[PDB]
RNA sequence: AAAAAAAAAA
């Protein structure tokens, strides 16, 4: 009695809680098509909101948008869609945090951000596991977080540090390989005409 | 990996990055009282003497742009344009 | 100084060989003593020697001969009588005891693999996620199987004077590794022969006398190279002493009546070390030794790692924890964040600020007292030659 | 000078104005002190200017006001109503005059007695200014404290917004060049800290019995703490120059 | 030398200044620093910098330097701005009724050291001569300056009525030619905002033009205001007897109508709505019924207040304050709320022991239901306290984890960095970007562009850009003889024009494949319509006069605008593709602007003026581009981090409409930044 | 019920691998792209209980445009569980009909000890996996997937040639990525993904399965 | 001296600012460093409760006093009414209980309870009483007669749970506030002339 | 002269 009051389910997800309908009174939740005569017409659809991602039962129903609906749960997106789709949820979370406060940043610094977040083919984080974790040097990762234990690392791997970043330059303490310090001054020999 | 001059991939417009040190590196050389390639009209300030003589391109600086691969472009002062 | 003054390209990390801290030690014989003044002046062999560095702002460096600005401090050594562990490396160093056999000394899979094979075109460059892989791999070998005569299950088969070497497998289980703290203890699930015991205590002699006899070429596939990371260099037999610039003679009252903690602890090492081999030396007990090494082991890790959970702290004087090297380096006030990231700057000044309408956006008021402290460094030149000489 | 008012306007005092050269009513009254009505709404001190004009009132007629919260006994309108006795606007403004030229002002503006309380934070206790002094004995940085006569914290968010700039030489003046600068000798072979002799202008290292192929290098001091203190941690940082 | 306020959030909060010496022992600067600095002059502490090597010194002025940082790459927007009195007195400066003498002006002039000493011919020449402060607004503004805003206070029935172009009202905003002709400047003409008078005056004139322009604004207005003055007082927190009547009755109605909800919820009589509970839905109302209340009050409160009120002047010169000031100074406080909803009950049923147990009255509730000119009951003077607290835990708290947060993300992208040959790549050398922004432009030199060919219907889309020369008399009207000569003798151009119209579908259709949702709004450097103005003003274009620009040299120019104006050089297949992917939307723009119908019968340009218009495009599509040699991963993680120090502001006036689990704020780009593992508010949108 | 619903989820399990099929450049009818709910009854049934259609009649063979001796096999087994013997049993038929490629559908689970019989005869003949549950969605028909292009050699060389790129500094993609497992990506191969972008219309990128 | 509340040796787990240098800045500086509370809640918290100025705290500590930064909602001051309990013997008001009509819990059926209320002296459960309305008017008169139970002792009626509470001990924070029955004030204009 | 603690300003 308790097994089948506590555990089984009648109809739904069990990973999914409480269900609400709703009507979007905006123009972003509507389905906008190209009429007749080439306008663009937002037609207010009703549409689900779901607390609980699992998409494999839900995208899977019978009467279910596959193409329109999407999911905050980066992870499950990634073992679902893939990376772009990955690159192209965070861009649109993002703007969603920033578009509820009415901050407005570029397309490009987001952009570049969502582009390092797919840069291995998986999901690095911005943490000690996903920093830490990279092919870079190991000034770039010591000087973040964890310093003795990836200096320890580097010791007992005999890892080459090949002097390419700018923190590295920073703390050897000669001019950068970075912004105006990318390049090289040669004195023309040949141009040194007539002066005073 | 010396790159041929029809070779050059890199853009022909000189930025800012490499203006500011074009013009430090020219104005500290003139400050240990190099030749002026042009004349002077009374100023005393090198920096000053460094913008006058980039104006008609008489500066003698190679600049070695550096390509990921490990390779280096060579553009002179009079090849690049100035923008601003 | 006529010496060339070239941009260095790169940077290799490694493992300090007992060889090579042996022979980077200008303190010959090592350091014996742990007291530091001796009758007015500084005892050869002990923690203030005048060969590691110089003392106060009128003394000479033994060595290079230099004032605090010249000499950049020379290091020292100590010979340990017993090997130690390296608690930081610890946790590194399971990661090679559960991959290389307990008694023969070899890999618990072998080299030419398939498997280890494709890790090792897979992982070029990549040492740590080799060892990973070689972990990872290892997680479920228990046995060291081998033998060339282990496959003879077919009848009336010619041998082959063509067929590759097989494994060495010294056919002993290997036993899991447990710790709570430096203490590593080795149980044997699976018995073996009747003279070993299924629960023992494993010291860091025995450690290194099984990482001391593993190939270059195992090392290779463990993803660490044996040029400056052998495996048997991360146990301390021989501790280097860092100079007086690390440890600083900290001056009360025209002398320097107390040193820092770094001082103390390795008179707390010498000690230690003496009194280990002052007992091995007069064929003491072994719980006399025992207690020997245990204390040393607890000196070494407080003097790398004071913040092990697990493990007792290190008592100061003061009634505060000890402050290691893990202490300087980690952390926001530490050497790396607040001295080489954040380090201050001379030149600069700061003060409250107040409005001014009149003033263009690209122009600052600066006080007269600030423009007088602060100065401009202008190189002499014959356009401004009659205004500077006015200057100065 | 840091100021402040009963209502938390603090502020400072951007300048100083002599008596012929500011603002003065028709009855030559110079105020002690200006403020910006831009600061009234923002912070929402609407009991500042009842304070205004109660002690204008209590001023004018020569009585301690009371300002006691929850008090229906005063009112703004009964203030403003006490104040039309006496002479003056029921809303407390006054018209004054131009200090520079003498012309009427064309906004009228409202003036009174109120209580200010000084702060502190005076500018010579502040102010600071550093080229060069003591550095430390361990790593050869500027102190803390303005007592001790130490320079600015150039800290992690200066060398972030710098390198968002991408001025390379700012960088390695303000964390090599002034802050400090040392220099070592390295043996190429073995990549550590070799020993050099600059009297007699000999090189030596002590394990690679390296005599000849001795370089320089130009390094912050902490860099070189960095180094040593990971030579005392079994590890060796080999700096080879070739 | 190098002028830092701490904490540094962003790239715009060091500057390099000229030192200029004043006796006094302070720091003193222009008050435009005080919006990229966040500073308030309230006992800041802040650092100098002096350069010890003087390649240092040409690297400040040459970079560090304020007027080439004026525009922000994280928003595209100015940093500084005219703000505090000098806005405000600019807002009272251009009112049409500001008739001003020629002394005042005069003593005006001296404050404008780029002027020309050429006096202007006053407005009002008999019997006394008067200038108006358009007038001499018009010499500050320098160059070719042309501009249409409008005011906060524009009504939106003006624009189509009869007098969208004569405003009794002075609302909308006009420049043309570099000098000011119509409506009264605000926050949205002279402040951070895109689009603005600075923005476009630091686009078409250079750095040091803009930067000295701020300077000539500031001098000019603070002296024009000691003439006129700015004062605030208790009389303007006083409204009108029968709007405070009003107000209280309004007040009075709101409270029995709450009243009346809370009797028919204890009658059950109050129907829940779905997704949310019976709880729920009674405080949804009784928020919803205070709020409109409170708005309602706030509106008549601001509609009743004359315009010799200096308080509603300066909330709509935009420098200070809102019109939720307004009502909290005039009608009345609100509901207080802790973390959005209703005030606990830290007793037995009781906010306080005043009150009587389970009591829903907004007296108990935290309504506050006087102003505080009137003056607060004790109990709501508490509640108020209640929310206060709010605003400083939720300063305090949340600072810790976005300074985590910007280390973090400095820290991550500390070294992608933007190379020679235009791709993005790391420190390692690992490629990112093909093109920085995926289309190898920085994002200073952007603007917002509208985007014609997208919303528009196929019927206005044939009769709008399909160019047809059937119609003759359009075509005398429109075009000269030798026009008609020139197409007539050759025979290429009608199928040449059927080819750009052609183009213009297949760019139509490629639009709406990219923009599914309709969007014409697009960010794109090298703004079309203010040039085209530009060169319609420089060579005094009639557009009431035919032309001599045939429509065959207007494609000749497009086309090669399009082949001159690369990003992606090469001449591979690899090297084209990608130079028509990173110029689409350029392209697009060019060819929808751009057209054979726009120069020709809409803006009637010339051929000098197209071959400028031409050369002007290309050079600005030139500068425009990425610097080889820019840092661009740092400058992305604080052009992002600096948001997050401000996403705190609207953490009140918060009731909730659905009750739906989501996380906002700081917690959602923290689990972003770690690839968000486990949703904290896992939602589902079918 | 569980016949109706069977039939559906098989139709549409049907239509996604044959829309599959057509993006890996195989020969695909328009009809089997196409083909309808009742035309998927009309020619195989409607009752999955009583073999009609039964899970082995369904069985796709579809051939390449270029190559036609280069053929896919789509396999249905019956069974939650797959075993080795019904790996062994799709082995058997595949050599004797000389084909180098083929696709389980597997509904509840699959053995690793299969998983390490699908490793280790992997570099004869390429038997890839797959759940019923991932087959009833398109990946590339959503709106949050761009389009992938799988890229010969040739044009992999020269991508390398005209940017200087080396193969391990490019952008990667997981092998084990349902986009690279739709189109069958192995590893050493390099996708080439058109995005729309908002900046510039379009963008293309290039990611290497690793 | 130091401030840490404990051994020298064992300061590291002793309480640190309990003993401060007094502000002597301004006489109101003295009179808030002397009125100050503090929470032994550390200042490094994420969570907001504890900060959260509290609906109880009406006359009790200042609502608008607190120091900025971190230790925000932390440090507050006391009102200007509010008085601490020194702490007295819970010893006669409990004679008083047994003498007067109390039921003890050790000479009580355990099955008796649910209908009488329970006492509570200082946490401590003591016995019953199936008259808690009278008793309660009783204990006030005697608190209010400055008889037997002073003035200090708190005392609470839970009706809805049927409990007595009586708390004598130190730490509690009272304020004196007039008394009032039939609707009036017991203070007249007597007490305004006295 | 170091370290710890407390009080604050932005
Ligand atoms: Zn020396
Ligand atoms: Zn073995
Ligand atoms: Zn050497």
């Amino acid at each position: 009695e308790a097994n089948m009051l506590s555990d089984m389910t009648l109809q739904g997800i069990e990973a999914i809680g409480k269900v609400y309908m709703h009507l979007p009174q905006t123009d972003s939740k509507k389905r906008i098509v190209i009429t007749e005569t080439g306008e663009f017409k937002a037609i207010g659809e009703w549409l689900l909101e779901t607390d609980g991602t699992s998409m494999m039962k839900v995208l899977s129903e019978r009467d279910v948008d596959p193409i329109r609906t999407s999911s905050n749960d980066i992870c499950e997106i990634f073992q679902v869609l893939g990376i772009e789709a990955v690159r192209k949820s965070v861009e649109k979370e993002m703007n969603a945090v920033l578009q509820f406060y009415g901050l407005y940043v570029n397309y490009r610094h987001l952009a570049l951000l969502c582009d390092v977040m797919t840069a291995k083919g998986h999901l690095m984080a911005i943490t000690r596991h996903g920093i830490n974790r990279q092919d870079t040097g190991a000034l770039m990762r010591c000087s973040f977080e964890e310093t003795v234990d990836v200096l320890m690392d580097a010791a007992a791997h005999a890892e080459t540090d090949p002097m390419r970043g700018v923190s590295e330059n920073i703390i050897m303490g000669q001019l950068p390989k970075m912004g105006t310090g990318c390049f090289d001054l040669l004195l023309d020999a040949e141009k040194c005409r007539f002066g005073i | 990996g010396g790159v041929p001059k029809s070779k050059r991939i890199t853009t022909k417009y000189m930025t800012k990055y490499e203006r500011a040190r074009v013009l430090g590196t020219r104005a500290l050389q003139i400050a240990m009282c190099a030749p002026i390639m042009v004349e002077l009209d009374g100023e005393t300030d090198p920096l000053q003497i460094a913008m006058k003589e980039l104006k008609q391109k008489k500066i003698p600086i190679i600049i070695r742009r550096y390509l990921p691969d490990h390779s280096y472009e060579d553009w002179s002062i009079d090849e690049l344009i100035m923008v601003d | 100084s006529k010496a060339p003054l070239r941009q260095v390209k790169r940077v290799q990390f490694g493992i300090l060989s007992p060889d090579e801290i042996r022979r980077m030690s200008v303190t010959e014989g090592g350091v014996q003593f742990a007291e530091t003044m001796e009758g007015g002046r500084p005892k050869l062999g002990g923690l203030m020697d005048p060969r590691q560095g110089v003392i106060d702002r009128t003394s000479r460096c033994q060595t290079c001969a230099g004032n605090m600005t010249e000499c950049p401090g020379h290091f020292g050594h100590i010979d340990l009588a017993k090997p130690v562990f390296h608690i930081g490396f610890i946790t590194k160093t399971i990661k090679i005891l559960r991959c290389v056999c307990f008694y023969c000394s070899k890999m618990l899979v072998s080299p030419h693999n398939p498997k280890i094979k494709e890790i090792v075109m897979k992982s070029r460059g990549q040492p740590r996620k080799r060892l990973a892989y070689v972990y990872d791999l290892c997680k479920g070998k228990t046995i060291c199987e081998g033998g060339e005569d282990m496959d003879l299950t077919k009848e009336n088969q010619q041998p082959d004077p063509n067929k590759k070497p097989g494994h060495g497998g010294c056919g002993h289980y290997q036993p899991s590794i447990r710790r709570t703290g430096l203490d590593l203890t080795a149980e044997w699930k699976h018995q073996n022969e009747d003279s070993q015991e299924k629960k023992i205590v494993v010291s860091a002699e025995r450690v290194w006398e099984i990482l001391k006899h593993i190939t270059d070429e195992e090392c290779f596939i463990l993803g660490m190279d044996p040029k400056y990371a052998r495996p048997d260099w991360m146990i301390v037999t021989v501790l280097p002493v860092p100079p007086l610039a690390v440890r600083p003679a900290v001056v009360m009252f025209g002398a320097a009546k107390n040193q820092d903690d770094l001082t103390h602890k390795l008179s707390d090492i010498i000690k230690a070390n003496n009194e280990l081999r002052k007992n091995e030396a007069s064929g003491a007990a072994a719980h006399v030794i025992q207690e020997n090494i245990k204390m040393l082991q607890f000196h070494v890790a407080t003097l790398v790692d004071n913040d092990m959970p697990g493990m007792p702290r290190a008592m100061q004087k003061s009634g505060k924890p000890l402050k290691a090297i893990k202490a300087r380096l980690k952390g926001k006030e530490g050497r790396i964040r607040g001295n080489l990231m954040g380090k201050r700057v001379d030149f600069s000044a700061r003060t409250v600020i107040t409005p001014d309408p009149n003033l263009r956006i690209d122009q600052v008021g600066v006080p007269r007292s600030i423009a007088q402290n602060l100065t401009f460094p202008e190189l002499v030149t014959p356009f401004n030659i009659d205004r500077m000489q006015e200057l100065v | 000078d840091k100021f402040a008012s009963r209502h938390g306007q603090k502020g400072t005092c951007g300048i100083q104005y002599r008596q012929e050269d500011m603002a003065f009513t028709c009855e030559g009254l110079a105020p002690d002190i200006i403020i910006n009505p831009h600061a009234i709404p923002s912070r929402m001190t609407i009991g500042h200017l009842i304070e205004c004009l109660q002690g204008k009132l209590g001023s004018n007629k020569g009585e301690i006001g009371d300002a006691t919260p929850f008090n229906d006994a005063v009112n703004v309108q009964k203030i403003s109503t006490f104040l039309q006795e006496y002479g003056y606007h029921l809303r407390g403004n006054e018209v004054m005059y131009n200090g520079h030229t003498g012309r009427k002002i064309n906004a009228q503006v409202f003036l009174g007695p109120t209580y200010y309380q000084r702060l502190k934070h005076m500018v010579d206790d502040k102010i600071h200014s550093r080229a060069r002094g003591p550095v430390q004995i361990l790593v050869r940085q500027p102190m803390e404290g303005r007592a001790r006569d130490g320079g600015l914290r150039f800290g992690e968010m200066e060398r972030d917004c710098q390198i968002s700039h991408g001025a390379a030489q700012f960088l390695r003046e303000r964390l090599f060049e002034v802050s400090d600068p040392y220099r070592v000798h390295i043996c190429n072979f073995c990549g550590l800290i070799a020993i050099a002799n600059l009297r007699n202008n000999t090189f030596e290292c002590k394990g690679c019995k390296n005599k000849t192929q001795i370089s320089q290098v130009r390094l912050p001091y902490a860099a070189k703490l960095l180094f040593q203190e990971l030579m005392s941690m079994n590890i060796a940082p080999r700096l080879m120059v070739t | 030398v190098i002028f830092n306020r701490q904490p540094t959030l962003h790239k715009m909060s060091m500057m390099g200044h000229r030192v200029k010496v004043l006796p006094w022992s302070t720091f003193r600067m222009n008050l435009s620093c005080t919006s990229p600095y966040n500073a308030d002059f309230d006992g800041d502490e802040m650092n100098l910098h002096v350069p010890q090597s003087m390649e240092t010194r040409a690297e400040v002025e040459n970079i560090h330097i304020t007027p080439r940082q004026i525009i922000t790459p994280q928003a595209n927007k100015p940093v500084m701005g005219i703000v505090q009195d000098t806005l405000t007195a600019v807002r009272k400066m251009t009112k049409r009724d500001v008739f001003i003498t020629r002394e005042q002006v005069m003593n005006l002039l001296m404050f404008l050291p780029t002027w020309d000493a050429k006096m202007p011919q006053p407005c009002i020449l008999k019997p006394r001569p008067l200038w108006t402060g358009k007038q001499i607004f018009s010499l500050i503004i320098p160059g070719n300056v042309n501009m249409i805003r409008t005011h906060s206070t524009h009504p939106d029935e003006e624009d189509e009525g009869p007098y969208k172009w004569i405003s009794p009202g002075d609302t909308k905003v006009m420049v043309e030619h570099g000098e000011l002709i119509m409506g009264i400047l605000c926050k949205k003409s002279l402040g951070t905002s895109a689009g603005s008078l600075l923005h476009i005056c630091f686009l078409e004139l250079g750095h040091d033009i803009a930067g000295r322009f701020y300077g000539n604004i500031q001098t000019v207005i603070n002296n024009w205001l000691l003439f006129e003055g700015h004062s605030i007082g208790i009389g303007d927190t006083i409204a009108d007897p029968q709007t405070y009547n009003e107000i209280q009755q309004a007040i009075k109605k709101a409270k029995d109508d709450v009243i009346n909800v809370i009797q028919k919820a204890h009658n059950m009589e109050l129907e829940p709505t779905p997704g949310n509970t019976l709880r729920q839905t009674f405080e949804n109302k009784v928020n919803r019924i205070l709020n409109d209340a409170r708005d309602k009050t706030g509106g008549s409160a601001k509609k009743s207040l004359t315009e010799y009120n200096n308080l509603k002047a300066m909330v709509v010169s935009g420098s200070k304050g809102s019109n939720i000031n307004i009502s909290q100074v005039i009608a009345c406080v609100g509901q207080q709320n802790v973390e959005g909803k209703r005030i606990p009950y830290g007793f037995r049923k009781r906010t306080l022991p005043h009150f009587i147990k389970d009591d829903y009255g907004p007296e108990s509730r935290g309504f506050v239901e006087n102003s505080y000119l009137a003056g607060l009951t004790p109990s709501e003077f508490y509640f108020h306290a209640m929310g206060g607290r709010e605003g400083l835990i939720d300063t305090a708290v949340k600072t810790a984890e976005t300074g985590y947060i910007q280390r973090r993300l400095i820290k991550a992208m500390e070294s992608v960095m933007v190379n020679y040959d235009g791709t993005v790549r790391n420190s390692v050398g690992q490629l990112i970007q093909l093109r920085y922004g995926e289309d190898g432009l920085c994002g200073e030199l952007v603007e917002f562009q509208n985007m014609p060919t997208v919303k528009l219907s196929n019927k206005s889309f044939e009769k709008r850009f399909k160019f047809d020369w059937s119609n003759e008399r359009l075509m005398k009207k429109v075009f000269t003889d030798d026009v008609i000569k020139e197409m007539t003798d050759s025979s290429e151009a009608i199928q040449e024009l059927e080819a750009e119209w052609d183009r213009l579908v297949s760019d139509r259709d490629s639009l709406r494949q990219i923009f599914p949702n309709g969007e014409s709004k697009v960010v794109l450097p090298c703004n079309l319509q203010r040039m085209i103005w530009n060169v319609q003003k420089i060579f005094h274009i009639n557009k009431r006069l035919p032309t001599d620009l045939s429509p065959i040299r207007v494609i000749k120019g497009v086309k090669t605008l399009l082949e001159r104006c690369v990003i992606v050089t090469g001449n591979d297949r690899i090297s084209k593709q990608a130079n028509e992917n990173a110029t689409l939307l350029f392209q697009c723009l060019i060819r929808s602007t751009l057209c054979t119908k726009y120069v020709s019968e809409e803006f009637r340009l010339s051929t000098e003026a197209f071959e400028w218009l031409v050369g002007e495009i290309e050079t600005r599509f030139q500068q425009a581009q990425a610097n080889p040699g820019e840092m661009v991963g740092a400058l992305a993680a604080q052009s992002l981090g600096e948001p997050a120090t401000q996403m705190t502001l609207n953490t009140f006036h918060f009731a909730g409409v659905s009750s739906k689990n989501v996380t906002l704020g700081v917690p959602r780009l923290k689990e972003i930044i770690n690839i968000s593992k486990k949703p904290k508010a896992p939602s589902l949108t079918v | 019920m569980d016949d109706e619903a069977e039939t559906y989820k098989l139709w549409r399990i049907r239509k996604t691998i044959m829309q599959l099929s057509h993006d890996r450049g195989y020969l695909v009818t328009q009809d089997e792209l196409d083909q309808t709910l009742e035309q998927f009854k009309e020619m195989f049934g409607d009752k999955p209980s009583e073999k009609r259609p039964a899970r082995s009649d369904l069985i796709v063979l579809v051939a390449h445009n270029d190559d036609p001796t280069d053929q896919m096999f789509v396999f249905f087994p019956e069974e939650p569980k797959i075993g080795i013997k019904t790996i062994k049993t799709y082995c058997t038929r595949m050599q004797e009909e000389n084909i180098h490629r083929a696709i389980v559908v597997v509904q509840g689970g699959m053995t690793p000890s299969a998983k390490q019989s699908l490793v280790d005869m992997a570099p004869k003949y390429i038997l890839e996996q797959f759940l019923e549950s991932e087959l009833l969605i398109n990946i590339t028909e959503h709106e949050l997937v761009p389009e992938h292009v799988v890229m010969t050699v040739e044009e992999k060389q020269e991508l390398l040639s005209r940017y200087k790129l080396k193969e391990n500094m490019l952008m990667r993609i997981q092998a084990g990525d349902p986009v690279a497992r739709y189109f069958g990506l192995k590893r050493g191969q390099v996708v080439k993904i058109i995005r729309s972008s908002e900046t510039a219309g379009r963008y293309i990128s290039y990611r290497l399965v690793c | 001296a130091t401030g840490n509340w404990g051994d020298q040796k064992k300061a590291h787990q002793a309480r640190a600012g309990v003993s401060q240098v007094l502000n002597r800045l301004t006489f109101a500086s003295t009179l808030s460093h002397l009125r100050r509370v503090n929470s032994p809640i550390g200042r490094d918290g994420k969570l907001a409760k504890p900060r959260q100025l509290h609906n109880t705290l009406w006359g009790m500590l200042c609502p608008a006093e607190t120091p900025e930064g971190a230790a925000v909602g932390l440090v507050k001051n006391l009102a200007l009414m509010a008085y601490i309990s020194v702490g007295s013997q819970p010893s006669p008001i409990l004679e008083f209980l047994e003498e007067w009509s109390m039921e003890n819990l050790e000479e009580i059926a355990p099955s008796a309870i649910a209908d009488a209320t329970k006492i509570f002296v200082n946490g401590c459960w003591v016995g019953i009483h199936r008259d808690p309305e009278q008793l309660m008017a009783t204990l006030r008169k005697l608190r209010r007669q400055m008889d037997i139970i002073v003035s200090e002792v708190s005392m609470i009626r839970d009706i809805r749970d049927r409990e007595i509470r009586i708390y004598t001990d130190a730490g509690r924070i009272c304020r004196p506030l007039l008394i009032v029955e039939n609707g009036s004030l017991l203070l007249k204009k007597t007490h305004v002339e006295m």
